[PDB]
């Protein structure tokens, strides 16, 4: 059995990920030009963090030099056309013309859990893959790239979570061939999660899904559908949830 | 314990009927055309290659018969390596095969690697740890045989091999063994002694034999130690291996003019190599392999115009670290040749890295400039060099034929570098669009 | 009954390692190689990596492998940075005087402290592909095919499109396994599918196919290509050379165009009620 969590966040105008010449992370989807985070940024982003250390842990999950990782991770990807930007700064003596650049976008990223992986990397314990599991969805959903955040403070939070218990492992990202247009009557987020929405109800036309979204902000589907199971309010609720439907488990 | 080439199965070959194999040096002496060398890397394909023409031209100096084409392989080849079956040993106490005396400066087999880590070296992509893992005799003969061709500098006080710096490595390609023997066959009036004869000595100031197996090292190669897991380098479960040995570093005198007829020099004779890396600097934009560095020169000094399929090896390096290999196949029949195309086409990264500098608007002293036409360089250049022998002769595919591929990819960087809705953003387009390399000849 | 299954290949990004890295320089193939769909199906069974060698990798290889182009790819590069902040593990261990004890002897009075750390940056560029579809159709035993079908409707282990990131966005199961005398008709049988309405469709469709080997002898054609992606081993890996020859296939005369079946935009509802309709007059009237 697979956990798969699919996730939409807005962020502000920053640079997190740059290359070797400094451009922000780019990947080509859908026809244009689409900006990125690395997946091995949000590892080595979450990962060593201060919020996640909460057998041992921390090794089944993600691996170090046959360790059989249980947990992927992949590229995060706009849902719109990348608008990159340069800044020019000049500096001052105090008694020349320089160039940083930056890009904002919102990213949707997927998150998948393998948990037979999990329980045969932790010796038979069941009661510790599921602690480590929920331990990665509170880091996850609270974890930001260090990347240029002292001058660009990119602080922001989420605003859509959800959870999927699949046969097999499949994204979402096909939603987001067509780049959204930002029209009078929405916003970008709106939107986006829509697109989401007109995926979803697709699909078993042609599984169960537990979504969360912040004090019920943006609600999924702007219809009666029950193209999810349970809306929720809480990022503890969710997990809870998420750990209910693993089991008879206890937050 | 007892090893011999001549006998023991160790060429990796491929039949041209479909079936790989591995058999004996007399074996594909005896068949040599029905099959083709099989060796995924670029060193042990040349290295095996360049054994086999010093074979073939110790043959000949001793036999005085030319291999005819389209026909089998001399027999009288066969009796000669039989007759001086003492030359080819691997082990033993006595006259050794790429050996000589033993000394105490003890390593272990795995510095005849060039992408097997050792020493200091990161193994991160390759998880070896020294004095455990160890190669079988095949392998101890691919990594013996590598020595006289990439010999790069050690430190302090170890030199590079006879040719300094590996330069390019361009041949002529055949579908069969005495394909590509037969167009390579070009003798010289002084042949020298070959390495596998005996004591080698430097003498007065080369040759042919003499000139190729150059020895910068010495190896000693103790007997296989019985340890067991597989292998390493080509993966195949096998018994015991050598894990520890001797190098030894012998300098080269000065002076010694020696050209290798493979070799590209440059202008001032030094030796013309890669120019690839992992990292766009001030001074490079990363584009794709180097296929048009050799050129304005292979066509004029050593090699000229022949109708064949050139194979190009760039070996790319840095003191004592190699970077990247890469092997590459275009097709010429030699029509005609325009002196200051080939100029142009021989200095063409200064154009991309000047494209790629420009700024969008203004002017700024240490200015990068433009990095997304740093992410779409690599594409439009591998859908340009697929017909780099088109390019090189100039059949039909111009410079400005070239020119149109980056349209596609730079319209759509269009969109993204000026993502407004003005009349302004659409002229600022249109002005992006026209953005071409431009030639540059000295 | 069915000779020969159909896996589909779709990722945002995709990567397939050639011959041609052997260093931090990581380059791409064209095409999914038969390595990665043989690992991947490996992956889908559960068959262990040391497993692989015994009885299982040459019992799949002596399939016939088939892939078509439905649309390539644009080459991508991504600079990637290995151990920033930290210690590596380096290759180095003392001489240990006589040649007598060596390898796993030497290996068994390895020690933690014995291994000594260095802290560098290893940098590399890494190759992917980026807008690129994939059909394999493997052409085997109709036992074998429904076994492979069957263990790839559930995955025992996580699957993945040649890296670890690279998610699949497309079922790999869509495609109900066939019974096709060739692997030709059966790529051409398998249809072409479209996203969105108006958009660049390719006129030709490469493909991939296996050089027959025909009667006893046949010598390999002169436009026959040569590929290292023969898996025999793969703790350590061993790969081995094999034949590949390219055909092309138009479309609209043996592959044809599916529609869109679905909705590419979300857009919001429908403000602007009629009030000529007569369900509107009928809901005034009973409200007054
Ligand atoms: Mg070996």
């Amino acid at each position: 059995m697979l956990i798969e969590i699919h996730m939409i966040q807005n962020h502000s105008p920053a640079n997190l990920n740059r290359d070797d010449l400094g451009a922000p992370k780019t990947c080509y989807f859908g026809g244009v030009l689409r900006s990125r985070i690395s997946s091995q940024c949000i590892k080595r982003s979450i990962r060593t963090s201060n919020d996640f250390k909460a057998l041992a842990p921390d090794i089944a999950l993600c691996g170090r030099m046959t360790v059989e990782a249980a947990l992927q991770v992949a590229h995060a990807i706009s849902t719109h056309i990348a608008r990159p930007e340069i800044d020019y700064f000049v500096a001052a003596d105090d008694v020349h013309i320089g160039e940083s650049m930056f890009a904002s976008a919102c990213f949707y990223k997927y998150f998948s859990i393998d948990w037979e992986q999990l329980v045969k990397n932790l010796k038979g314990d069941t009661n510790l893959a599921a602690h480590t599991v929920g331990a990665f969805l509170l880091a996850a959903a609270k974890t930001n790239p260090s990347g240029k955040q002292n001058s660009f403070a990119a602080h922001n939070y989420p605003d859509g979570i959800l959870v999927e218990f699949k046969n097999s492992p499949i994204s979402y990202a096909n939603a987001f061939v067509r780049p959204v247009s930002v029209v009078k009557e929405s916003d970008l987020v709106e939107q986006s999660i829509g697109q989401l929405s007109n995926y979803v109800n697709d699909i078993r036309l042609g599984v169960i899904g537990f979504w969360f979204s912040p004090n019920n902000r943006y609600p999924l589907g702007y219809k009666h559908s029950k193209l999810a199971s349970r809306n929720i309010g809480n990022l503890n609720e969710l997990v809870g949830a998420v750990l209910d439907y693993i089991g008879g488990f206890k937050w | 314990v007892m090893y011999n080439l001549l006998c023991d199965n160790w060429v990796n070959v491929v039949y041209l009927s479909g079936k790989p194999d591995r058999i004996s040096l007399v074996q594909t002496l005896k068949d040599a055309h029905c099959l083709q060398l099989a060796y995924s890397n670029p060193m042990d394909r040349f290295t095996v290659f360049r054994f086999l023409l010093a074979l073939g031209y110790w043959c000949f100096a001793n036999t005085n018969v030319e291999p005819e084409p389209d026909k089998p392989l001399p027999v009288s080849w066969i009796p000669w390596l039989e007759e001086n079956k003492e030359y080819f040993e691997l082990f033993g106490d006595g006259k050794r095969f790429f050996q000589a005396d033993p000394s105490s400066r003890i390593r272990a087999i795995t510095d005849l690697i060039h992408e097997i880590p050792t020493a200091h070296n990161l193994c991160h992509f390759k998880h070896v740890t020294d004095y455990i893992d160890g190669l079988c005799e095949a392998c101890c003969i691919k990594g013996l045989l590598r020595l006289p061709v990439f010999t790069t500098v050690g430190g302090r006080g170890i030199g590079a091999g006879i040719n300094n710096t590996p330069p390019f490595y361009l041949l002529w390609h055949a579908n069969d063994l005495a394909g590509m023997l037969a167009q390579n066959w070009q003798p010289w009036d002084n042949m020298g002694i070959p390495a596998w004869l005996g004591s080698f000595q430097k003498e007065s100031r080369v040759g042919l034999l003499a000139g190729m197996t150059w020895l910068p090292r010495k190896v000693y190669l103790h007997d296989p130690v019985p340890g067991q897991a597989a292998c390493c380098s080509c993966g195949l479960p096998s018994e015991a291996l050598v894990y520890s040995c001797s190098i030894e570093v012998e300098p080269v005198p000065k002076g010694l003019e020696w050209k290798d007829p493979h070799g590209v020099y440059t202008d001032q004779g030094k030796s013309l190599q890669s120019k690839i890396k992992l990292m766009s600097n001030d001074r490079y934009t990363f584009a794709d392999r180097d296929w048009y560095s050799p050129l304005f020169s292979y066509l004029h000094a050593e090699g000229n115009s022949r109708q064949g399929k050139l194979w190009l090896v760039g070996f790319a390096s840095d003191k004592a670290k190699s970077i990247d290999i890469w092997d590459k196949i275009i097709e010429l029949e030699g029509t005609d040749t325009n002196d200051e195309l080939l100029a142009q086409l021989a200095n063409r990264a200064t154009a991309l890295n000047a494209m790629r500098k420009k700024p969008l608007r203004g002017d700024f002293k240490k200015s990068v400039g433009t990095p997304q036409i740093a992410d779409i360089i690599p594409h439009a250049e591998n859908r340009i060099a697929i017909n780099a022998g088109k390019m090189t002769e100039n059949r039909g595919y111009s410079w400005q034929d070239a020119d149109t591929e980056y349209g596609e990819l730079l319209t759509k960087v269009a969109y993204s570098l000026e993502p407004a809705q003005t009349v302004d953003a659409r002229l600022k387009r249109g002005n992006f669009i026209s953005r071409k390399p431009w030639p540059i000849i000295p | 009954p069915p000779n020969t299954l159909f896996l589909r290949l779709e990722g945002a990004l995709q990567s397939w390692g050639s011959n041609e890295a052997k260093f931090a320089l990581r380059r791409t193939a064209d095409a999914p190689t038969k390595s990665g769909v043989l690992g991947l199906l490996c992956a889908a069974m559960g068959i262990g990596r040391a497993e692989a060698a015994d009885s299982w990798l040459p019992k799949l290889a002596n399939l016939r492998m088939g892939v078509r182009i439905d649309r390539p790819g644009i080459r991508w590069w991504d600079f990637h940075t290995v151990g920033a902040g930290q210690r590596m593990r380096m290759a180095e261990l003392k001489a240990p005087k006589k040649p007598s004890m060596v390898g796993a002897a030497l290996a068994e009075t390895l020690t933690p402290s014995k291994v000594k750390t260095r802290a560098e940056t290893l940098l590399s560029r890494r190759e992917y592909l980026a807008d690129a579809s994939f059909l394999v159709a493997l052409q085997g035993e109709p036992e074998l095919v429904a076994k492979l079908s069957a263990a790839l409707a559930k995955p025992v282990w996580a699957i993945y499109l040649g890296r670890k990131s690279c998610p699949p966005s497309r079922p790999v199961c869509e495609h109900p396994p066939g019974f096709y005398n060739t692997l030709e008709e059966a790529l051409s049988a398998v249809p072409l599918q479209k996203r969105w309405h108006n958009e660049p469709l390719p006129q030709i469709l490469p493909c991939v196919m296996d050089w027959i080997p025909g009667y006893d002898g046949e010598h390999a054609p002169d436009d026959a290509e040569i590929h290292y992606d023969l898996p025999v081993s793969f703790q350590p890996p061993r790969h081995l050379p094999r034949f590949v020859i390219r055909r092309e296939l138009v479309v609209g005369e043996d592959v044809q165009v599916s529609r869109e079946t679905g909705t590419s935009v979300w857009r919001p509802k429908g403000t602007r009620a009629d009030y000529n309709n007569s369900e509107y007059k009928k809901v005034r009237a009973e409200r007054l």
